[PDB]
């Protein structure tokens, strides 16, 4: 799943 | 100066639900993501989600989607976690712990959740006395029977700077929990000065002291 | 999920000592973006986590030198050197590069000593207790090392098993001691059916068994 914390979004 | 305050230990029954919340301080809110992790007594850490408080977006465990649903108010500085149709296996220390570049730079207190149909029941408390010496110091003791839920606090008056104190870690016993604290003080003290144990149980708001007799 | 295996599960050091522990990932921890999201936390007896190290080897603020992280991939190791007595506690890995993200299981952190002979007292049930209708005769073995250590209890003599319960204390940061509780419940009426009563302890420090007793008949 997407990595929010790294993306800051999803 | 960062402080994350998680709210109180609640007893529930199973099937029901429960919300706990984290209280931010010393830092602005928005500015970083807030973890919820849990353990299971005796057990590791798990991952639950995280929420950005900046616009509420969240990201799950799937081991917990459908299980915890977490939010937050701006306003209040504060982010929440509900659990939903509670097991046994939702008995656990909850925590919320903030993002700083690292994962959990800071960590709150931890929710303690007990998943039970046992209703809260105040500990029976009992000196523990040596039997029937000429030793320079006495252990004491208080038994501290039969409660529910966790957990209890017990104090001693004795002089800190001649008496020690060890704490039991409680057992369930018959459904209710059983735990024991030991005081060693100087002979020469006891009994001619008291020593009176003080048991705590936040849960029945109850605060009862036993004096020790020979 | 990426699986995280930490070894040793325990691991028993001398102050001074250095501690190894291992961490090793199901799949690399490399980020795309090139990071390697690999922390490690500290969760002392009763408290909340720690964090020590992330990114694999970068301490956080306050964190000593003599805990050190590195690694790289699959593969990561944290050596804490100059071991001391308030080390103790359980050392956990973490990586959150892959989402869901996920812990090792942890490595317990056990500070060696030299062995200490336990402390034993036992106490009679209080008159209290006995009005009630029960009888709890608790034998405390307080300050000893090492952790092991077996608890046999006799009423006149002979062994008795059932009612008897355990309670370890985790390690002691001030002096890296255990101690332990041991209590026979009973009825009133079993209780005042007997003499002696008798806690008997196996313990690295003694050749024979430590033996605790009392009697209700020397009052």
């Amino acid at each position: 799943a997407c990595n929010l914390i790294v993306e800051g979004h999803c | 100066e960062v402080q994350l305050q998680q709210s109180g230990p609640v007893l529930v029954k199973p099937g029901a639900s429960v919300k706990m919340s984290c209280k931010a301080s010393g830092y602005t809110f928005t500015d970083y993501y807030m973890n919820w992790v849990k353990q299971s007594h005796g057990k590791s850490l798990e991952w639950i989600g995280v929420i950005n408080p900046y616009n509420g977006d969240t990201s799950y465990n799937q081991k917990f989607k459908g299980k915890a649903t977490l939010t937050v108010d701006k306003s209040s500085s504060t982010a929440y976690m509900e659990l939903n149709s509670l097991t046994s296996e939702d008995s656990a220390v909850y925590y919320c712990a903030r993002y700083y570049g690292s994962w959990f730079a800071y960590w709150g207190q931890g929710t303690l959740i007990t998943v039970s149909t046992a209703k809260t029941t105040p500990p029976s408390v009992y000196p523990l006395a040596p039997g029937c010496a000429t030793g320079s110091s006495v252990t004491l003791g208080c038994l501290v029977k039969g409660y529910f839920p966790e957990s209890v606090t017990v104090t001693w008056n004795s002089g800190s700077l001649s008496s020690s104190v060890h704490t039991f870690p409680a057992l369930l016993q018959s459904g209710l929990y059983t735990m024991s604290s030991s005081v060693t003080v100087p002979s020469s003290t006891w009994p001619s000065q008291t020593v009176t144990c003080s048991v705590a149980h936040p849960a029945s708001s109850t605060t009862v002291d036993k004096k020790l007799e020979p | 999920d990426v699986l995280m295996t930490q070894t040793p599960l325990s691991l028993p050091v001398s102050l001074g000592d250095q501690a190894s522990i291992s961490c090793r990932s199901s799949q690399s921890i490399v980020h795309s973006n090139g990071n390697t999201y690999l922390e490690w936390y500290l969760q002392k007896p009763g408290q909340s986590p720690k964090l020590l190290i992330y990114k694999v080897s970068n301490r956080f603020s306050g964190v000593p030198d003599r805990f050190s992280g590195s690694g790289s991939g699959t593969d990561f190791t944290l050596k804490i050197s100059r071991v001391e007595a308030e080390d103790l506690g359980v050392y956990y890995c973490f990586q959150g590069s892959h989402v869901p993200y996920t812990f090792g299981g942890g490595t317990k952190l056990e500070i060696k000593r030299a062995d200490a002979a336990p402390t034993v007292s036992i106490f009679p049930p209080s008159s209290e207790q006995l009005t009630s209708g029960g009888a709890s005769v608790v034998c405390f073995l307080n300050n000893f090392y090492p952790k092991d250590i077996n608890v046999k209890w006799k009423i006149d003599g002979s062994e008795r098993q059932n009612g008897v319960l355990n309670s370890w204390t985790d390690q002691d940061s001030k002096d890296s001691t255990y101690s332990m509780s041991s209590t026979l419940t009973l009825t009133k009426d079993e209780y005042e059916r007997h003499n002696s009563y008798t806690c008997e302890a196996t313990h690295k420090t003694s050749t024979s068994p430590i033996v605790k007793s009392f009697n209700r008949n020397e009052c």
